[PDB]
C-alpha cells in the first residue's frame, strides 16, 4: 500500500501525503514480540527506507500526526527521512 | 484403449471402488469418480499409483510411473551426496546412534524379525541443523547407496486444498520405489505446530498435510527398506502423533556437554 | 459373442465426463439431499428414484452424477478419529496379561469401572450410584495410559484419547462447538471410554496440563456427568482422568459427584518389575540362563517403560554382533545405561 | 372428514399444477449460497461461492419478511434468483450449549432446603408458570437470581428442580469456554449464547461458576489480560441493556459472589440473592431418608444413630456416604447393606470433610 | 530461489535482504498464524546454504535492526562469518 503511497506521490506532486496517526504503527517491539507485530514494524520502515532512497528533492512531502506522542525513534533521523520535529 | 488418445491431465489413483471403477485424486485438488479401461485392473493398479486421465472425459488411459517433483514448491531428489563422515569429527556418541538407528534396518531386516523385537522405524534429530548433522545424514546416504532425497516440510505449506496434500502421496511412494532411501524431512515443525499452551495461531490450514503425513508414513518402514528421519529446529511443538513408539522408536539428540 | 458386446459397452461407457465426490450435509424429507461437493460450490440435488432418503444418512461420502445429479453410489462414512488431532482406536490392544505387577488395581479398577458398566442391574437393585468420574494419579507413563486401554478392551468399547487443548481453535465457537460435538460422538458409540488425554505425559505425548485449557477442559467433562443423571437419567459413557499433579485439581473437582474415586496407580517395586519384564520377554528369543529376579534387582528408580527401553537396547547389541539370541550379558548392559539416564539433574 | 372431501376435488388439481411450474425453476444443478441483505427496492443482493453477487426479485415459496439478511437461501444457476428458503450448512457454529428438557429433580428429592426453595420459587417459577400473565401485567417480577453455595449440594440442584417444574428448556452454559484465548472471540461467543437463549424461550439459563472470565479488578480495564476484561463487560451489558419478563430467566452461579463487580450484580434484573445453610441434626434425617428410598438395606440400620454422630456433614456428604457403605456390600456380594457398612462410611466422610486447624473454637 | 539463482547467474551480486525477521524468526509465543510461512521462507535459505549451491562468488547480506531471533546456525560460519556492528 505504502510503496504504492510513495508511486502515485511522485506522479501528483506537489503533494502532502497526510498521515494520521504514527504510535498506531508506531510500536513495532524492541524483544522477540515483533514476530506477531511484523505487519507494523515493516510498514512504517518502508516509509523511511523509500524517503533515504532519494535526497534532494521536495516532489512529495510526508506529514506526519500522532494524538499524543509516545514514539520516536533513532531510525526517523536523518533529513531525506523525518528531517523536522515541531512540538 | 486405442479410443480415448494424448493429450491428457495426470492424476493419482486414490482407490478401486470395484472393477472398472474409481476414485481418483486430481492433482489441482478436485477428486472424481471415473471409469478406468478393462486392459488395466486392481493389480496393475494401487493406492497411490500416478495414472493418465482424459482431459474432458476423465477415464483412466495409461498407467505412468510416479516420478514428477514439484519445482516452484520444491522437492528434491538428490543423486550423489558427496560428503562422507570424515567432513565432521567428534561427534562419536551421535555417530554411534545414527548407525544403529538408519543403517542397520535397511542392511540387516531379517535379523529384527528374527529375534522378535521391533525395529526402529522412525528417528527425530533434534537441535540445530547443519551444525554437522546434515552431513552425517548425507554420508550414511550415500555410503549405504540409498537415495537421498531431500523434502522440505515447510513447503507443502502451501495455502490451498490443491498442489500440498498430494505432494505428501507422491514422495513417500517415490522413495519405495526407488528403496533403497532416506527421507530426510527438514522442519516438520511447520505442519505439525498446534495447540499445547491456547496461545498457537492459525493451524486448520496445515492439518490436512499433517494426517497424509500420518498416512503414508505408518504405510511404510513395515519391510524397513526405506527410512524416515524428521528434524527440527526444537521438538516442543511436534505432536504426539508423530513420536508415539511404533513410529518414532529412536530419538536422537545432537549431544551437548 | 457376450465378450465382444461387453467391449463394445465398455467403448460407449467411456465417454461421460465423469462424476464429482461430495459429502452429504444431511437428508431430509423432501426426496433432496443438501450436499457439500468437494470440485465446487455447495448444491440441493434430488435423489435417485431407485431409494429413499431414510436409505441415506449424513456424513456419507457420495458420488454424484454430473449430469443428472443423482446419487450413482454411497461410499463410506467419515471416520471417527478427526479435528487438530483426536484417536480413536478400536479393539485396544492391551490386556493385564501385557503389563504385569497390576496385583493391587486389579480388584480396585473392577469394580469402579467394570461392575456398573458390565452389570448396570446390580447398581440400580442396590441403589448405589454409578460413579461420575475416576482419577489415577502415580508416577508417569509408567502403564497409566496402558490401564485404561486394558479395561476398554474387556468392557468392550473404543479408548477415546481426546487431546484437551486440540478439541485449541482460534476461532468463534467453532471450537466451542468441537467439544459439544465429541460428546455427541461418545453417546452415539455408548458405550466408550474418554481417555483425558494431556493431563500426563507418557515421555513420548507433549503437555502435562497448564494454565491455559486442560483443566478448564476438564471442568467441562464434569458438567456433561450431571446432566446425563439429569433429564435422560441414561449414562454408558464413563470418563477415566490421570493426572500426576495436584495443582490441576480443586477441592470441588475432587468432591464426590465430579470425581467419586481416587485410585493410586502402582509405585514400582522389585517383584512388580520383574513379572513386566517377563511378560514383555514372552514375545522375543532371549537365553534361558537368564534370571529376572537379577535383572529386576539392578533396577531401582525405573518404570514399566524404562523395562521396554531395556530389552530393545539389549537387543541392538545382540544384532550388531550379528546374533539372534540374546543374553544376561547384553541385558546387564543395557540396564546399566538406562540407570545413568536416571542419574542425571 | 366430509371436510377433507370438499377441499380434495378443486386443491388437487391447483396444487399439482403449482408443483410443477415450481419445479421447471427448482431443477438441477441450481447451487444454494447466502442471502447477504435485502436492498429496500425489493430488490436483494445474495453472495454466491462460485462468485456471482446479483440483486434479483423474489420468488415465491418464502416472502420478503420470511427473510432478513445473513439466511441461507436456494439461489438460480445463470441469473441467482430466490427461488426458496434453505437451512444453513457445512457445519453451523453453535457454541458448547448442553439441552435438558424437564431435568428429572425436584425439590422433594432435596428436601430441607425449605427456605431457598421459597425464594427461587416465586421469583423464577411462577413466571413461568403465568406466560400470558407476564404480558398482560408487564411490570417485571425478577428476570434473574443468583444462587451461590457449593455445586451439586444445592446450587445444581435448586436450578435443574425449578426447570422440571416449568417445563423450559434448561441450558447449561460452561463459563470457562466463553475463557478462550483470542481477541474479539469472547464477547462474540457470550452474545451467540444470549441471541439463542431468546430465539428458544421458555429457558432458564444456568451459567455455571462465573469466575473464569470474571475478576473484578480495582479498574473497569487493566494492563493485565484483555480477554477476561472483554467477557466481563459484554456480560454486564447483555443483563443491563435487554430486559425480560418472564420469557427468558437468569440463574448465575458462582462460589464467591464478592469477586463478582457490583453492578455486574445490578438489582432490577437480579433482585435475588439466594445464599447457603448448613443442615441442622433434623435435616440430615431428611435428606438422609430420601436416599435410602432408592437402596435396599438392612432393618438393623438405625437412621436417628448415624445422623447424631454427624454434625456438621453437609449434604454432599451424605450422599457420598450412601454410595460409600454400598461399596462394601457389593464387594461381600450382597444387595443388603448391614449396620456395620454405614458405621465405617460415616466415620470416614466425617472425618475427611472434618479437617481441623483450630480455627473454631474461640 | 529464483533470486539466488539469478545471483549465481550473473555472479558477483547481492542479495540484500531488509528485516530478516520477518522471514527468519524464530517466534517467542510459538504461534503459526501467518508464521508458517516464516518458517517457509527461512527454510528455503537454509537449504539453499546447507546443500550444494554454491556461494562464495554469490554474495547475501542480512539486515536486521536488533538480533534476537536469529537462531544458533546461522552464526555457525558459511551462513553468517562476518557480523559487522555500528558504533
Amino acid at each position: 500500500l505504502v510503496r504504492d503511497a510513495f508511486a502515485l506521490a511522485k506522479e501528483k506532486a506537489p503533494t502532502i501525503i497526510f498521515i494520521d496517526e504514527l504510535d498506531a504503527i508506531g510500536t513495532k517491539r524492541f524483544d522477540s514480540e515483533k514476530s506477531g507485530d511484523r505487519e507494523v514494524q515493516r510498514t512504517m520502515l518502508e516509509l523511511l527506507n523509500q524517503l533515504d532512497g532519494f535526497s534532494s528533492d521536495d516532489r512529495v512531502k510526508v506529514l506526519a500526526a500522532t494524538n499524543r506522542v509516545d514514539v520516536l525513534d533513532p531510525a526517523l533521523l536523518r533529513s531525506g527521512r523525518l528531517d523536522r520535529k515541531i512540538e | 484403449k486405442r479410443i480415448q488418445s494424448v493429450p491428457l491431465v495426470i492424476g493419482q489413483f486414490l482407490e478401486p471402488i470395484d472393477q472398472n471403477t474409481g476414485i481418483v485424486s486430481s492433482t489441482t485438488g478436485m477428486s472424481y469418480v471415473v471409469r478406468i479401461l478393462s486392459t488395466l485392473d486392481r493389480e496393475l493398479l494401487k493406492p497411490s499409483m500416478s495414472v493418465a486421465l482424459h482431459r474432458h472425459s476423465n477415464a483412466l488411459v495409461d498407467i505412468l510411473p510416479p516420478d514428477s517433483d514439484s519445482s516452484i514448491s520444491v522437492m528434491g531428489e538428490n543423486e550423489k551426496p558427496d560428503v562422507t563422515y570424515a567432513d565432521v569429527g567428534g561427534l562419536d556418541m551421535q555417530k554411534q546412534e545414527i548407525r544403529e538407528a538408519v543403517e542397520l534396518p535397511l542392511v540387516q531386516a531379517d535379523l529384527y524379525e528374527q529375534i522378535g523385537i521391533d525395529p526402529p522405524r522412525g528417528v527425530l534429530l533434534y537441535g540445530p541443523p547443519g551444525t554437522g548433522k546434515t552431513m552425517l545424514v548425507k554420508a550414511v546416504a550415500n555410503s549405504t547407496k540409498a537415495a537421498f532425497i531431500r523434502v522440505n516440510g515447510s513447503e507443502f505449506v502451501h495455502k490451498y486444498l490443491g498442489e500440498g496434500p498430494r505432494m505428501v502421496r507422491d514422495v513417500f511412494r517415490l522413495a519405495r520405489e526407488n528403496a533403497p532411501s532416506i527421507i530426510f524431512i527438514d522442519e516438520v515443525d511447520s505442519i505439525a505446530t498446534k495447540r499445547f499452551d491456547a496461545q498457537t495461531g492459525s493451524d486448520r490450514e496445515v492439518q490436512r498435510i499433517l494426517i497424509e503425513l500420518l498416512t503414508q508414513m505408518d504405510g511404510f518402514d513395515q519391510s524397513t527398506n526405506v527410512k524416515v528421519i524428521m528434524a527440527t529446529n526444537r521438538a516442543d511443538t511436534l505432536d504426539p502423533a508423530l513420536l508415539r513408539p511404533g513410529r518414532l522408536d529412536r530419538k536422537i539428540e545432537f549431544p551437548s556437554l | 459373442n457376450d465378450k465382444v458386446r461387453f467391449i463394445k459397452d465398455e467403448l460407449r461407457l467411456l465417454q461421460e465426463p465423469g462424476s464429482y465426490v461430495g459429502e452429504v450435509i444431511k437428508i431430509v424429507s423432501d426426496k433432496k439431499v443438501l450436499v457439500k461437493v468437494q470440485p465446487e460450490g455447495k448444491y440441493i440435488v434430488d435423489v435417485a428414484k431407485d431409494i429413499n432418503v431414510k436409505d441415506l444418512k449424513a456424513s456419507q461420502r457420495v458420488c454424484l452424477r454430473s449430469d443428472s445429479y443423482m446419487l450413482h453410489k454411497v461410499l463410506e462414512n467419515k471416520a471417527d478419529p478427526l479435528v487438530s488431532l483426536m484417536m480413536v482406536e478400536k479393539v485396544p490392544d492391551s490386556t493385564y496379561d501385557m503389563v504385569g505387577g497390576l496385583t493391587k488395581q486389579i480388584k480396585e479398577i473392577k469394580e469402579v469401572i467394570e461392575l456398573p458398566v458390565k452389570h448396570p442391574e446390580l447398581f440400580e437393585s442396590l441403589g448405589i450410584a454409578q460413579p461420575k468420574g475416576v482419577i489415577l494419579y502415580g508416577p508417569p507413563g509408567t502403564g497409566k495410559t496402558l490401564l485404561a486401554r486394558a479395561v476398554a478392551h474387556h468392557t468392550d468399547c473404543k479408548f477415546i484419547r481426546v487431546s484437551g487443548a486440540e478439541l485449541v481453535q482460534k476461532y468463534i465457537g467453532e471450537g466451542s462447538r468441537m467439544v459439544r460435538e465429541l460428546f455427541v460422538m461418545a453417546r452415539e458409540h455408548a458405550p466408550s471410554i474418554i481417555f483425558m488425554d494431556e493431563i500426563d505425559s507418557i515421555g513420548s505425548t507433549r503437555v502435562e496440563g497448564s494454565g491455559g485449557g486442560d483443566s478448564e477442559v476438564q471442568r467441562t467433562m464434569l458438567e456433561l456427568l450431571n446432566q446425563l443423571d439429569g433429564f435422560e437419567t441414561s449414562k454408558n459413557i464413563k470418563i477415566i482422568m490421570a493426572t500426576n499433579r495436584l495443582d490441576i485439581l480443586d477441592p470441588a473437582l475432587l468432591r464426590p459427584g465430579r470425581i467419586d474415586r481416587k485410585i493410586e496407580f502402582p509405585p514400582p517395586s522389585v517383584a512388580a518389575r520383574a513379572e513386566i519384564l517377563r511378560i514383555h520377554s514372552r514375545k522375543m528369543n532371549l537365553t534361558r540362563g537368564i534370571n529376572l529376579r537379577k535383572v529386576a534387582e539392578k533396577m531401582n528408580g525405573c518404570s514399566g517403560a524404562d523395562v521396554k527401553g531395556v530389552c530393545t537396547e539389549a537387543g541392538m547389541y545382540a544384532l550388531r554382533e550379528r546374533r539372534i539370541h540374546v543374553t544376561q550379558e547384553d541385558f546387564e548392559l543395557a540396564v546399566g545405561k538406562v540407570m545413568n539416564k536416571n542419574q542425571e539433574t | 372428514f366430509v371436510s377433507n372431501s370438499e377441499i380434495l376435488k378443486p386443491f388437487e388439481k391447483k396444487q399439482e399444477e403449482e408443483k410443477k411450474q415450481l419445479e421447471e425453476i427448482r431443477g438441477n444443478p441450481l447451487s444454494i449460497g447466502t442471502l447477504e441483505e435485502i436492498i429496500d427496492d425489493d430488490h436483494a443482493i445474495v453472495t454466491s461461492p462460485t462468485m456471482p453477487d446479483y440483486y434479483v426479485s423474489i420468488l415465491s415459496f418464502v416472502d420478503k419478511e420470511l427473510l432478513e439478511p445473513g439466511c441461507s437461501v436456494l439461489l438460480h444457476h445463470k441469473t441467482m434468483s430466490i427461488v426458496g428458503v434453505l437451512q444453513d450448512d457445512a457445519d453451523p457454529m453453535v457454541s458448547v450449549m448442553k439441552m435438558d428438557k424437564s431435568p428429572t429433580e425436584s425439590y422433594s428429592d432435596i428436601g430441607g432446603l425449605e427456605s431457598q426453595i421459597q425464594e427461587i420459587k416465586e421469583s423464577v417459577e411462577l413466571p413461568l408458570t403465568h406466560p400470558e400473565l407476564y404480558e398482560e401485567m408487564g411490570i417485571k417480577p425478577p428476570k434473574g437470581v443468583i444462587l451461590y453455595g457449593a455445586p451439586g449440594t444445592g446450587k445444581t440442584l435448586l436450578a435443574k428442580a425449578v426447570a422440571n417444574q416449568t417445563s423450559a428448556t434448561f441450558l447449561r452454559i460452561v463459563g470457562s469456554e466463553l475463557i478462550q484465548k483470542y481477541l474479539g472471540d469472547g464477547p462474540r461467543l457470550c452474545r451467540q449464547i444470549f441471541k439463542v437463549a431468546g430465539e428458544n424461550a421458555p429457558s432458564i439459563v444456568f451459567i455455571d461458576e462465573i469466575d473464569a472470565i470474571g475478576t473484578k479488578r480495582y479498574d473497569s480495564n487493566s494492563g493485565g489480560e484483555r480477554e477476561i476484561q472483554r467477557t466481563m463487560l459484554e456480560l454486564l451489558n447483555q443483563l443491563d441493556g435487554f430486559d425480560d419478563r418472564g420469557d427468558v430467566k437468569v440463574i448465575m452461579a458462582t462460589n464467591k459472589i464478592e469477586t463478582l463487580d457490583p453492578a455486574l450484580i445490578r438489582p432490577g434484573r437480579i433482585d435475588r440473592k439466594i445464599l447457603f445453610e448448613n443442615p441442622d441434626l433434623s435435616t440430615k434425617k431428611k435428606i438422609l431418608g430420601i436416599h435410602t428410598s432408592k437402596m435396599n438395606l438392612s432393618e438393623d440400620v438405625n437412621l436417628e444413630t448415624l445422623v447424631t454422630t454427624k454434625d456438621d456433614l453437609s449434604g454432599a456428604d451424605i450422599q457420598a456416604m450412601c454410595t460409600e457403605a454400598g461399596l462394601l456390600a457389593l464387594r461381600e456380594r450382597r444387595m443388603q447393606v448391614t449396620a456395620e457398612d454405614f458405621k465405617q462410611a460415616k466415620e470416614r466422610v466425617m472425618k475427611n470433610k472434618v479437617e481441623e486447624n483450630l480455627e473454631g473454637l474461640y | 530461489r529464483e533470486m539466488f539463482a539469478y545471483a549465481k547467474e550473473h555472479e558477483p551480486c547481492i542479495i540484500f535482504m531488509d528485516e530478516v525477521d520477518a522471514i527468519g524468526g524464530r517466534r517467542f509465543s510459538e504461534g503459526t498464524s501467518a508464521d508458517r510461512e516464516i518458517q517457509r521462507t527461512l527454510m528455503e535459505l537454509l537449504t539453499q546454504m546447507d546443500g550444494f549451491d554454491n556461494l562464495g562468488q554469490t554474495k547475501i547480506i542480512m539486515a536486521t535492526n536488533r538480533p534476537d531471533t536469529l537462531d544458533p546456525a546461522l552464526l555457525r560460519p558459511g551462513r553468517l562469518d562476518r557480523k559487522v556492528e555500528i558504533p
